[PDB]
């Protein structure tokens, strides 16, 4: 069950970078443009940082979870 | 029967929430999803021969959740009727 | 027939702050106003909040 740490970063980085960088140009020429661009850019920052922190916090763990023997017995069958 | 429009609105909203959540919960138990193991009523002697013995109880709780969702759907219908009267 | 006049002048009083708020941003502008309105033409924290 290997989630190789190249595809997730590529996917979400291009995703959020596009939202925060290309979307601003696609916002139409109008009065609310500035506020809309600020929403796009800062949403990119906040959400991308949240995801990046969450995934790096799991990259290279120091310890593994602790499980009741019942859930060990169950997940042993259920998950790969 | 009759009731206040605010009571009926609360009833219908609660019925919608209950129906959605309990249908989802029954689905997730019938799936045998692992994250809900602790809520299954199994006993310490059910861990001998394999997961089927506990799959059955997962199914039982899923049926309970579906029954509760049906009760909430009936409540939602009745509350919608009450709103229509009001 | 003879018209009126509108006059500009050199002023010593401090300008107020105005934002041309819109339907969507009114709550946020109020949220930042709750702790003191910004001085004339300083950066508004509302669009970032």
């Amino acid at each position: 069950t290997a989630h190789s740490f190249a595809l997730p970063v590529i996917i979400f980085t291009t995703f959020w970078g596009l939202i925060g960088i290309a979307g601003p140009w696609f916002v139409p020429k109008g009065p609310n443009r500035g506020v809309i661009i600020t929403m796009l850019v800062a949403t990119a920052v906040c959400c991308y940082l949240f995801w990046l922190i969450a995934i790096l916090a799991q990259l290279n763990p120091l310890f593994g979870p602790q499980l009741k023997n019942e859930t060990i017995w169950y997940v042993r069958f259920l998950w790969e | 029967l009759c009731c206040g429009p605010k009571l009926a609105a609360c009833g219908i909203v609660l019925s919608a929430w209950g129906v959605i959540m309990l249908i989802m919960l029954g689905i997730f138990f019938n799936v045998h999803s692992a994250v809900l193991i602790e809520d299954v009523p199994f006993t310490e002697k059910d861990f001998e021969n394999g997961p089927q013995n506990i799959y059955n109880l997962y199914e039982q709780v899923s049926y309970n959740c579906f029954i509760a969702a049906g009760l909430y759907l009936l409540l939602g219908g009745f509350s919608f009727c009450q709103v229509r009267l009001n | 027939t003879v018209p009126s006049i509108l006059n500009r002048m050199q002023t010593n009083q401090t300008p107020p702050t105005y934002n041309k708020t819109n339907k969507f941003t009114h709550g946020f502008q109020n949220i930042v106003d709750a702790y003191g309105i910004g001085t004339y033409r300083e950066i508004n924290p509302a669009p970032y909040t």
